[PDB]
């Protein structure tokens, strides 16, 4: 549910494409807040191991941003080239940002958090 | 210009091939004009061995344009070259010869194709009977490099032994 | 004017090289900057452009139906590839030395000038006789036994 | 140089002359209208009603990325006419994909069979692999359903209906 601001004076040929990359960040700022909260004991022994197995993917998402900066130094990273690289991340961090918002909507803990993972590449 | 304009209005693959190389010499000269003094009497004498070779084509092609059936327009043309070369028997001969081979390529193909895949010149008359009797006999078989041999002979029976196998 | 022409030979007509739906590409009239003797060689050069335009217009239109017509156009672009590639080159040679005239540009086409004409009536026989079906694999074959080596 | 303008139309981003001598406009329109179908696809195949329609929608994006991969790869800055000729043998294929989709549309088996009749209709031409790679993945979920119990000739139609219910009956026994 995060909102962003870009620029009053920027090229329109960029802002329309910027708004196509951000939905992987806003869908990320709601997963990292699901980990740091649903790790509290008062949530059962299921909402924990769900937050742990939901953390290894965040680790692999931090490696995918590292390999981009190291590839950015050689200048081989154009904006158009970026929109294609993160596509595996725009699909995964769109799945987890939907479970982490549907497990907290209706307060689930225990079995009712193991049912939702059975109805929901 | 008339000799070259008429040809451009008009076997051609041999003619066309000659023009590209001829064009390169003329095009090259244009380079030395933009980048030495050059005037009229110099470019003409520089082009002597070309304006000579060109005059021949105005007479060789004149017999390939004055003519209706498709078999007389191609026979009378191909026979004019072999006659015009014996008149010239050096650079002018190298042109007509290189112009000849690229125009007899059709016949040499079908002749071979007829062999393996199954109003008269007295040149080949003394053996003509052995040809027809081998040609037609070969065609009834399928339903059920000769020039490259004559030339090596000049260095040191080809058409008859071949026939003997076919009829046999 | 060079880069102007190399587009006219690509399929884009302009003020210098007007386009007519019946005749084909041709020069409009006399131009003061250029010589009055070139007005001919260009017209001789456009007899080639008209072929490529009438080619690509037919290629896009796909017109009659059938796979054997689809594939014929699919292949018809392949033989037409060296024409384009040899046209991109002309610009590179003119980019190097600025002393090259239309004479050299006309000379470069050479092979395309004697090929398109013989491969023009093959298309005309199709659009004028409704050659439908596998009968194309003969109408193209009856013209494959031609003498011209390039064809 | 205008090449970074024309090349940035196949992507969808607007430009100074692309909104949403003098004969170049005619040449520009031939590459322009190519772009109008690329955008007309992402507007149509963006969602992740029917299950088999999703896979076909998921198979299409497996192709467009290649079209986005081929562009922005070869030409840094090439001749203007080179662009039109290079994207002809490929561009016309993009316009053919508009005849296939809408830009109504069947679903279920009605779609898995409609796409099949598009193969024999245009088999030998250059449109065989692209349609095949779609059909090869547009039937992926439907095989799973068939992988449970384990027009077209009716001699086998009614048999499939019973060849499955038997498996679904042994699963409860």
């Amino acid at each position: 549910s995060r909102t962003f601001l870009v620029d009053p004076n920027l090229d329109l040929s960029i802002r329309e494409l910027v708004h196509r990359i951000l939905p992987v960040a806003a869908s990320y700022s709601a997963v990292t807040r699901f980990i740091e909260e649903k790790s509290s004991f008062e949530y059962g022994q299921v909402n924990h191991a769900l937050a742990a197995a939901m953390r290894t993917l965040v680790k692999e998402h931090l490696i995918l941003v590292s390999q981009l900066e190291q590839l950015h130094r050689q200048g081989l990273l154009s904006l158009q080239k970026l929109w294609f690289y993160i596509q595996p991340a725009m699909r995964t961090m769109d799945i987890l940002a939907s479970l982490a918002t549907s497990v907290d909507k209706g307060e689930c803990l225990g079995g009712s958090t193991l049912s939702l993972l059975h109805d929901r590449q | 210009g008339q000799v070259v304009f008429r040809l451009q209005e008009f076997f051609m693959w041999a003619l066309y091939k000659y023009f590209i190389s001829f064009k390169e010499e003329l095009a090259e000269i244009e380079k030395c004009i933009i980048n030495t003094t050059i005037t009229l009497a110099i470019v003409v004498d520089k082009l002597a061995p070309r304006l000579s070779q060109l005059k021949v084509l105005h007479k060789v092609f004149s017999t390939g344009v004055a003519e209706t059936r498709n078999v007389v327009r191609a026979s009378h043309l191909l026979n004019t070259l072999y006659k015009a070369i014996l008149e010239y028997d050096e650079q002018t001969v190298s042109l007509l010869f290189s112009l000849w081979v690229e125009t007899v390529r059709p016949y040499l193909q079908t002749v071979d194709e007829w062999i393996v895949h199954g109003t008269m010149v007295s040149f080949l008359k003394p053996v003509l009977k052995q040809i027809i009797m081998a040609g037609k006999s070969m065609q009834l078989l399928k339903n059920l490099e000769l020039d490259d041999v004559h030339d090596p002979l000049l260095a040191i029976p080809h058409i008859d032994k071949q026939y003997l196998d076919c009829c046999g | 004017m060079i880069h102007e022409l190399l587009l006219a030979l690509s399929g884009y007509p302009g003020s210098i090289f007007t386009w007519n739906k019946r005749s084909g590409l041709q020069v409009s009239q006399d131009f003061p900057f250029l010589h009055p003797s070139e007005t001919s060689v260009l017209n001789r050069l456009c007899r080639l452009g008209t072929d490529y335009i009438r080619f690509t217009e037919f290629i896009e239109q796909y017109t009659l139906h059938g796979i054997y017509l689809r594939a014929f156009c699919t292949g018809l672009d392949s033989v037409l590839q060296p024409y384009r590639q040899a046209l991109l080159d002309l610009e590179q040679e003119f980019l190097g030395d600025p002393h090259l005239s239309i004479s050299h540009v006309n000379y470069f086409l050479d092979q395309f000038q004697l090929l398109f004409p013989s491969v023009m009536v093959v298309v005309e026989q199709i659009k004028s006789q409704k050659i439908h079906g596998c009968q194309i694999l003969e109408t193209v074959y009856k013209h494959s036994c031609g003498g011209l080596p390039p064809v | 140089e205008l090449v970074k303008d024309v090349l940035n139309v196949l992507i969808g981003v607007v430009s100074a002359t692309f909104s949403l001598p003098e004969s170049i406009s005619s040449l520009l329109s031939e590459v322009a209208e190519y772009g109008t179908c690329y955008t007309r696809l992402s507007h149509f195949s963006l969602q992740p009603k029917g299950l088999v329609f999703q896979a076909f929608t998921s198979g299409l994006r497996r192709y467009l990325q290649y079209y986005r991969a081929c562009v922005l790869s070869t030409p840094p800055t090439l001749s203007l006419l080179t662009i039109g000729f290079l994207f002809k043998k490929l561009g016309r294929q993009l316009r053919y994909l508009a005849e296939l989709c809408g830009v109504a549309f069947p679903t279920g088996v009605k779609l898995l069979s409609y796409l099949y009749q598009e193969a024999l209709h245009n088999c030998s031409n250059e449109h065989y692999p692209v349609l095949l790679s779609l059909l090869k993945t547009s039937c992926e979920p439907y095989t799973r359903f068939i992988h449970d119990w384990v027009v077209f000739l009716k001699h086998i139609a009614h048999d499939i209906y019973v060849c499955g219910k038997t498996i679904n009956l042994l699963k409860l026994c």
